């Protein structure tokens, strides 16, 4: 009956942010309660609602969307800003509720000498509405010319892995981060709360 | 895309009240936090007041305290401000400016936006006799 | 709990790398509170830098690059063009009986 967001957060494996994973999470009760207790948390950023009151004013629908980033632009990953990943991974829309916590893993993915196994979209055609795991791969482009799906003068790779690296600092440190996206509809709810 | 702009401005004697304001546009104005901030000419622009997404959290800078007002409608879609016992070193540039919104943080605490996106254009005030 | 000590201008060959520093207090910056940078063209709207530490909005093509340190902030200008001369503030809140904090105000200048 428990909600499997610990699931989420205590997962062996985390995506990049262009394949950012979602979790259609549902029918189960949440427990709020045991995240913002989190002393793992550094951050802990809600829009929309007091974390108090979701342990208690419960909703339609619920998704967990979940990916690793850098640390520092943990921020970055907010209500309407534009930036890297804002325009080109992932976009909250101007009216997004919800709330977002990362938090640092070196321990997990960071890797003595080298490790590049995390990926985020470098450049795209258009910016990137609230809402869509654009899986793409072909080699982005930016002028007059035929592609020919080979690098050189314009057309690049669209996509830029990471450096993490324990000797690195704290602000280029990966944060694994999961986005608690919120829903209503015209329609029955899902998940509700204890006592 | 967000527009802001700032109205009401004007010259004005020290002492007397006024009242400033900017209007929204291009986003989900109702549940953002604004803010307004000063900047006198040459002088380092600094913060003036933060106004929470829904208007019940408010906060002015100490220079600033008991002496000022801010206010703001979500369905007038705009932000006001008004002005008790000015003083001359206040004649400045105001700007409407918006951010982030300002986040709940855990155990319930607010926190205001940490900065700011874009602004309105800007309106003046000179507290002059 | 101090505004957030800035030069008051500095100066660079165009299209090299250059630095700006702001220091601040423990209760100003070293608390773990984050700085974001503006910058302002004179006589006009202030517009946002470099928010995050070091992320940069669109707009904000590169040759800018935060940073942090304990207590000490700095933008790289990676490169500096007569586009980029304006003033250049570092804001960062304060958790001395205060809100946000602006960087007294720091001149970028190229060589004439």
């Amino acid at each position: 009956n428990l909600c499997p967001f610990g699931e989420v957060f205590n997962a062996t494996r985390f995506a990049s942010v262009y394949a950012w994973n979602r979790k259609r999470i549902s029918n189960c009760v949440a427990d709020y309660s045991v995240l913002y207790n989190s002393a793992s948390f550094s951050t802990f950023k809600c829009y929309g609602v007091s974390p108090t009151k979701l342990n208690d004013l419960c909703f339609t629908n619920v998704y967990a969307d979940s990916f690793v980033i850098r640390g520092d632009e943990v921020r970055q990953i907010a209500p309407g800003q534009t930036g890297k990943i804002a325009d080109y991974n992932y976009k909250l829309p101007d009216d997004f509720t919800g709330c977002v916590i990362a938090w640092n893993s070196n321990n997990l993915d960071s890797k003595v000498g080298g490790n590049y196994n995390y990926l985020y979209r470098l450049f795209r055609k258009s910016n990137l509405k609230p809402f869509e795991r654009d899986i793409s791969t072909e080699i982005y482009q930016a002028g007059s010319t035929p592609c020919n799906g080979v690098e050189g003068f314009n057309c690049y790779f669209p996509l830029q892995s990471y450096g993490f690296q324990p000797t690195n600092g704290v602000g280029y440190q990966p944060y694994r981060v999961v986005v608690l996206s919120f829903e209503l509809l015209h329609a029955p709810a899902t998940v509700c709360g204890p006592k | 895309q967000v527009q802001l702009v700032e109205s009401g401005g004007g010259v004005v004697q020290p002492g007397r009240s006024l009242r400033l304001s900017c209007a929204a546009s291009g986003f989900t104005f109702s549940r953002y936090a604004m803010q307004w901030v000063r900047q006198a000419p040459g002088k380092g622009l600094e913060w003036v007041a933060v106004i929470s997404y829904d208007g019940n959290n408010r906060y002015y800078a100490d220079s600033v305290k008991g002496r000022f007002t801010i206010s703001r409608d979500n369905s007038k879609n705009t932000l006001y401000l008004q002005m008790n016992s000015l003083r001359a070193e206040d004649t400045a540039v105001y700007y409407c400016a918006r951010g982030p919104p300002g986040y709940y943080d855990s155990s319930g605490y607010y926190q205001t936006p940490e900065y700011f996106q874009h602004w309105g254009q800007g309106t003046l005030v000179t507290v002059s006799s | 709990q101090s505004v957030l000590t800035q030069p008051p201008s500095v100066s660079g060959a165009p299209g090299q790398r250059v630095t700006i520093s702001c220091t601040g207090s423990s209760s100003n910056i070293g608390v773990g509170y984050d700085v974001h940078w503006y910058q302002q063209f004179p006589g006009t709207v202030p517009k946002l830098l470099i928010y995050g530490n070091s992320n940069r909005p669109s707009g904000v093509p590169d040759r800018f690059s935060g940073s942090k340190s304990g207590t000490s902030a700095s933008l790289a200008i990676t490169g500096l063009q007569a586009e980029d001369e304006a003033d250049y503030y570092c804001q960062s809140y304060d958790s001395s009986l205060s809100g946000v904090v602006f960087g007294g105000g720091t001149k970028l200048t190229v060589l004439g």
